[PDB]
């Protein structure tokens, strides 16, 4: 069910999207090591995500923790890097994309910096970097994120290092 | 996949030693997100 339709560069929504991307890069404390030595990214493509029944999956929580939370579903865009993307835009997101080890527990993760979404765009810590040339900091090869609408709703706080 | 704290839909992990670091968030229910876009792109060498 689902279709991707490419935004053009000169498109106002392709250019919000690749901003946000580019602005929210930052240096990480393992210099580099996961997601690769960079400051900015070749933006290649950005293409929209049509799917009428994962759409609906999502209104249909998203009303749900609304109800639950004074009618304020606490919605935020958010980057995901994950070797499942391409299950993800056709199936949707489920417990086979958790992140099990993952500091706060066994969920799915989403970060504000895109270059934290990146770190795991080959797997976690990076894994062993491309398929291609097993490098975590190809430059050649191409990667995808996804750029995704979340609902927070009532948000638990965790201060953390 | 784990449970949301009780009265709670999400985590926030507030960065507390990493100055410039913004937030990350962990849903516990795959329907609470959307995949809108589709990035591809590749990192650029610092020059
Ligand atoms: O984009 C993310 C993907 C994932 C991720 C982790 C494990 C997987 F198997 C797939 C994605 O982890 C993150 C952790 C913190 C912030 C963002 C992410
Ligand atoms: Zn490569």
């Amino acid at each position: 069910g689902t279709i991707l339709i490419d935004l053009s560069p000169d498109d106002k929504e392709f250019q919000s999207v690749e901003e946000e991307m580019q602005s929210t890069v930052r240096e990480h404390r393992d210099g580099g090591h996961a997601g690769g030595i960079f400051n900015r990214y070749n933006i290649l493509k950005i293409q929209k995500v049509c799917n009428k029944k994962l759409w609906e999956r999502y209104t249909h929580r998203r009303k749900e923790v609304s109800e639950e939370n004074h009618n304020h579903a606490n919605e935020r865009m958010l980057f995901h890097g994950s070797p499942f993307v391409n299950a993800i835009i056709h199936k949707g997101f489920d417990e086979r994309h958790a992140y099990i080890g993952g500091m706060f527990g066994a969920g799915i993760y989403f970060a504000e910096n895109s270059s934290k979404s990146n770190q795991y765009v080959y797997g976690i810590g990076g894994g062993t970097g491309c398929p291609v040339h097993k490098d975590r900091s190809c430059y050649i090869c191409h990667r995808q994120l996804l750029f995704c609408r979340v609902t927070l709703g009532k948000s638990f706080l965790q201060f953390s290092a | 996949m784990a449970h949301s704290p009780p009265g709670h839909h999400s985590v926030t992990g507030r960065p507390s030693v990493n100055g410039l670091a913004l937030a990350e968030y962990v849903i516990y229910r795959g329907e609470q997100a959307y995949p809108e876009y589709l990035i591809t792109y590749q990192i650029m060498r610092p020059e």
